[PDB]
């Protein structure tokens, strides 16, 4: 499964945020428009996408920009059906329970911001922005969207920017 | 020649100036209330889910 998830993430145009040769984060295109975590500095690893001017949203520490329709051709597919269970992402599985996403300890660190969370159908359900040490596991700070289109950010108390 | 401080008023024009000073204060108080209401609506819409 993880192999297929990585293949889908690579085939879909996704590009890390390069600064001085160091990967400081990741950015992706979902729903035909680029998003980028504001706290991560640097430029997307795509000259064509870098040409797009972004807008800031301090409340969520996220940026967004318009993507040309021809490049909107193949982007992430979002869904609002988020039942309890387990999902898949770049560094393995993620447990969804009580409305929160959690992964085993040692998974995720500074520089992983921007990795989406995929369902069994390969549809995006959340975007990972950070996390906090949770003993045997760690809880990720993510943003998810309901069927009504409301942006909800779940942030654990004293969450670290990962 | 008492010349009370509030004696140089002209009733009508004085009320006009009262509308010029403090009337904008009432306007900005109404605007503050409306902005607070809009913010509370946004918070309610976000927390609703």
């Amino acid at each position: 499964k993880r192999q297929r998830m990585v293949m889908k993430l690579e085939s879909d145009k996704t590009f890390p945020i390069m600064l001085e040769g160091k990967i400081n984060g990741y950015a992706c295109v979902v729903g035909g428009k680029l998003f980028r975590p504001m706290h991560v500095e640097g430029k997307i690893d795509n000259d064509v996408l870098a040409a797009l001017k972004t807008k800031k949203a301090s409340k969520y520490d996220l940026e967004y920009a318009d993507v040309p329709q021809n490049m909107r051709a193949d982007t992430f597919k979002y869904t609002h059906e988020k039942p309890q269970g387990y999902y898949s992402w770049h560094h393995g599985a993620v447990q969804y329970e009580n409305g929160r996403f959690t992964v085993p300890k040692g998974v995720g660190a500074k520089g992983d911001s921007g990795r989406p969370i995929l369902d069994n159908q390969g549809r995006v359900v959340a975007i990972v922005l950070g996390g906090v040490n949770e003993g045997s596991r760690t809880a990720l700070s993510v943003v998810m969207w309901n069927e009504k289109g409301v942006t909800v950010k779940y942030t654990p108390e004293n969450c670290e920017q990962w | 020649h008492a010349q009370t401080f509030t004696a140089a008023v002209s009733k009508t024009a004085w009320t006009w100036l009262t509308s010029l000073l403090g009337g904008s204060a009432v306007i900005i108080i109404i605007g503050l209330v409306l902005a607070t209401i809009v913010a509370m609506y946004v918070l309610t819409n976000q927390k609703h889910n």
